[PDB]
């Protein structure tokens, strides 16, 4: 029922754009916090970015802040990132990634780096360099 | 957007719309029922609208008739207002299907279907109670439908039938078949046709529409079962002989039919005797309001009680009553009143109502729980409050058991708590059931003092004594009306009595076990009553084979009366 | 003789009794049969249960009556809570994710689910509502989120003091407890004969008999009658057809369209005919207005 | 066609326990009505189906006894309730029992 797939990438020159969004289709639960992934070969796969879904708080990686911005629509649930000024390391594996929200000490936080109950097929993203 | 305008024409309606009455097959045989129909040559409005005010009303249901080809008129809309205030029915046609739905939409000036959305029709849907979809009704011709509404039950009723090259509505019958049937049951006044236009581009549509009236019909199958023909009951009194007789064939000869009665126009008013007075001014505004414990009661009777001066009497908010209604208490009349006005705290003048308890309620002042009457309080906080404190007003605290509706305490003793007696002192055990109310400027609302006037009406057991000032308008003396007297309905025609009623008397028995004269309260005047003219009614005519050409007899009674 | 409607297709009982995912007590999943048969004895295949919970009627009895809906309740909750699913219950489940009207005319079933909802790290999709402000009226769900006050000072979108959420994640281990094992639970609610019934058994309209004086009761109209073929055209959707007497003559069938025809059964007066008691005792029997061949 | 008088009150008070009162039990099951004041005590497993039940209450097999469940807290129509009815024999024999009329 529930299902994650991703759309674009590419090969691109460093600085250049790009833009990457995976559907969410049959999800149910009321409070998630989906979650973007990336692995490059020879290394583990970590969190990268995420947001709340009842508000929008935006949180970012050190490595990629401010050069990777995301949105979340409610319409089509499905979240779209924003790339800029991509540089060789960040070449990787990228994966989308939802798991629900972590309910401890009676509040709504949410939560990602692993721990995570759905996964998508994932995507190549490649920079030239 | 106004792009449409409208003009009316008038025509007759002939003989047209006969429906089925129910769905149940007969062969060669005259049925007479009773249903709505459309009466015969009855007056119908021809509209040709051209590319405008579309609130037509709909009152009890609707026939409807056409004769484009196009198919340029799609779906119907039914409703009391046809706003967002209100649910609405969005009957809708469609080549394909058909969609009903009830929902308080907002509906523009003249909503319209772009040609295929209906944005302009309604901009949004909030509170919607039913949906439906079903097959499509509609499919040189003359197309004739027929909507009602009974018992909360949308029906409709349609036919196509093949018309030649004719500018009117042709002669000769056509039933009406019934089709669909839903359960709706909301308030429909009004009613809506819409249109469909390209993109705008030039149209036009004409049509007829008429209302129908409950009445008694006869119709006629043939050996198939289909309608052939049909009769009115009450178009002339022919068609009354033909009902009544149960033929379409009326011989040579004289038949009687029905009777005639002459109808009542107006009513008369006989209030109680009027002399006084009642003093208001007394109660409400007195300088002095007595204790909760010891209220005060005044007995008003034999006076007109103006209740619209009470409003200038006291500062208060507004009446609160529970048998009666503030308004209205200038129109009902009763034979006793009673005051009861006492000073309690701000938090207890939620205490007075039937089904309460409190220490005020069963220990000061009781009513009982069928109380009929009005209950007005406001603050008096000015008067009853002083720097040092109020204290002659007091409460009683104590007692053995709850008090009766209709119950006063005023005698004081000692109550004792113990198995010891009092023996005369407040020692132990021993307690005094009246304490004084603490009130001062400085308090807070709900402990400002406050003035309650309780007025208590009786209901019309006893002569009555105590309403408005209602002018007995006398009947005139030859009018054929009716009468309400204390109870007694009735009618007639009535002139002034003669009669010597003894000052004890106040009404008349006839031979026939009937009134035949009677009283009116406000003037001792007696009066007589004889029974409105009325007849018989016979149809003198040749046999059908001959005319149609009859004469009318009304029977013992000459041309000076209807 | 007997009359039922013209039903065909089949209630879909498996798509609600096995979906391979139930949705949360909070947010119950509701569905509406109708316009169907229904066989409640394909129920028992479905699912893995020990027997029904009928408090408006009973298990088996479920085949004969004709209901105008069914209502179908399905959600998964902990294993003690199965208690609290019963009329006029008191708790969390009872007053806070559904609550059912005192005059209840249906079944529970209620199974355990401890192999498909249990997971050695534990189960966390699956939550319900713990604080409400007040309690659920009868078939009412919550689904709205929000951050639940106990204070005076408002929450502000923070969840600190006097801030909680009432959503509590069940959980569920497959080493748990009994009384802590999850449950599929799926209650059914029926309306009684308000509006024309959609929803009964599929027995024949005792297979239409000719040419026989029948006892019968058709819709509720009790009576006798013999019953031959009709040579009348009865519109397309006349169920009864009187006469001049306002009886009925010609009808139809509910279960299929057909055209019949409707006559009184023979019957007469019978006369004794004797001589004198004196003389002998031999009578002559005589039947009034019958031909002499059916006797 | 009765004739007679029925008292009834309600016992709550003494027939129900915090734990939950099943002393009464009621027949739910019975392959025929009953006649007019005609009792029924035998107990036997009802069998609803074709196979035999053999005694075992397994599939197609019921219990027609069901124990009823009184306590306290229930509504007022989930309330024991204790009922005597007096119900008389009019004069076609005999009669003996009347009040104490003096001869
Ligand atoms: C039809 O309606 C018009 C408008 O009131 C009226 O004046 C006219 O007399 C009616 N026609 C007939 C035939 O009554
Ligand atoms: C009635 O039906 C028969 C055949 O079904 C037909 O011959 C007859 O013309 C019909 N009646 C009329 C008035 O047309």
């Amino acid at each position: 029922q529930v299902q994650l797939q991703e759309s674009g990438g590419g090969l691109v020159q460093p600085g250049g754009s790009l833009r990457l969004s995976c559907a969410a289709s049959g999800f149910t639960l009321d409070d998630y916090a989906i979650g973007w992934f990336r692995q490059a070969p020879g290394k583990e796969r970590e969190g990268v970015l995420c947001i709340s879904a009842s508000g929008g708080s935006t949180l970012y990686a050190d490595s990629v802040k401010g050069r990777f911005t995301i949105s979340r629509d409610k319409d089509k649930n499905t979240v779209y990132l924003q790339m800029n000024s991509l540089k060789p390391e960040d070449t990787a594996v990228y994966y989308c990634a939802a798991a629900g929200r972590l309910d401890l000490g009676s509040g709504y936080v949410c939560y990602g780096y692993y721990g995570t109950d759905y996964w998508g097929k994932g995507t190549q993203v490649t920079v030239s360099s | 957007v106004n792009l449409i305008t409208r003009t009316q024409s008038y025509t007759n309606s002939f003989t047209r719309g006969v429906y089925y009455p129910d769905k149940v097959f007969r062969s060669s045989v005259l049925h007479s029922t009773q249903d709505l129909f459309l009466p015969f040559f009855s007056n119908v409005t021809w509209f040709h609208a051209i590319h405008d005010n579309p609130a037509l009303p709909f009152n009890d249901g609707v026939y409807f008739a056409s004769t484009e080809k196009s198919n340029i008129i799609r779906g119907w809309i039914f409703g009391t207002t046809l706003d967002s205030k209100t649910q609405s029915l969005l009957i809708v046609n469609n080549a394909t299907n058909v969609v009903i739905k009830v929902c308080e939409f907002q509906f523009c000036n003249d909503p319209f279907l772009d040609v295929e959305s209906e944005f302009r029709v309604y901009s949004s849907a909030n509170n919607c109670t039913f949906e439906y979809v079903s097959q499509p009704f509609l499919m040189k011709n003359l197309r004739e439908f027929v909507f009602k509404n009974i018992d909360g039950y949308f029906k409709i009723y349609s036919k196509h039938t093949p018309i030649n090259l004719e500018r009117d509505l042709p002669q000769g019958f056509s039933a009406l078949e019934p089709l669909v049937d839903l359960p709706i049951g909301i308030n429909i006044t009004r009613f809506q046709t819409l249109l469909a236009l390209h993109r705008w581009t030039a149209g036009a549509a004409a049509y007829y529409v008429g209302y129908l009236q409950p009445r008694t019909f006869l119709l006629k199958y043939n050996e198939n079962g289909t309608i052939t023909d049909a009769v009115d009951c009450a178009l002339d009194p022919l068609s009354e002989t033909k009902c009544t007789l149960k033929s379409f064939t009326v011989e040579k000869g004289i038949y009687q039919t029905s009777n005639f009665r002459v109808q009542p126009t107006e009513s008369i008013v006989r209030f109680p005797n009027i002399t006084n007075l009642c003093p208001f001014h007394e109660v409400f505004n007195a300088t002095t309001f007595a204790s909760v414990y010891a209220w005060n009661r005044k007995r008003i009777s034999n006076c007109v009680a103006d209740y619209s001066v009470i409003y200038n009497f006291a500062p208060f908010f507004a009446f609160k009553c529970y048998g009666v209604s503030p308004t209205k208490l200038n129109d009902l009349c009763f034979t006793n009143v009673y005051a009861d006005s006492f000073v309690i705290r701000g938090n207890e003048v939620s205490q007075i109502a039937p089904g309460q308890t409190g220490n005020i309620a069963d220990y000061n002042y009781k009513l009982p729980d069928d109380f009929t009457g009005c209950v007005i309080a406001w603050n008096s906080n000015k008067l009853d409050s002083k720097p040092s404190g109020n204290y002659n007003y007091l409460y009683r605290l104590f007692r053995k058991s709850k008090l009766k509706p209709f119950e006063r305490d005023i005698s004081t003793e000692i109550y004792q708590a113990g198995n010891k007696p009092c023996n005369g002192v407040a020692g132990p055990n021993c307690y005094s059931p009246l304490q004084s109310y603490g009130f001062r400027p400085t308090y807070g609302v709900g402990h400002q003092p406050y003035r309650v006037v309780v007025l208590s009406f009786e209901l019309l057991h006893a002569p009555a004594t105590v309403c408005g000032p209602k002018k007995s308008t006398n009947l005139v003396k030859n009018k054929c009306v009716n009468f309400n007297f204390n109870g007694l309905t009735g009618t007639g025609v009535l002139t002034e009595s003669n009669k010597k009623f003894l000052p004890f008397q106040q009404f008349g028995r006839d031979i026939a076990d009937t009134t035949d004269a009677v009283r009116d309260p406000q003037t001792l005047e007696i009066l007589d009553i004889t029974p409105c003219s009325f007849g018989g009614v016979s149809v003198i005519t040749p046999g059908t084979n001959t005319s149609n050409q009859v004469a009318v007899l009304y029977q013992g009674v000459n041309c000076t009366e209807v």
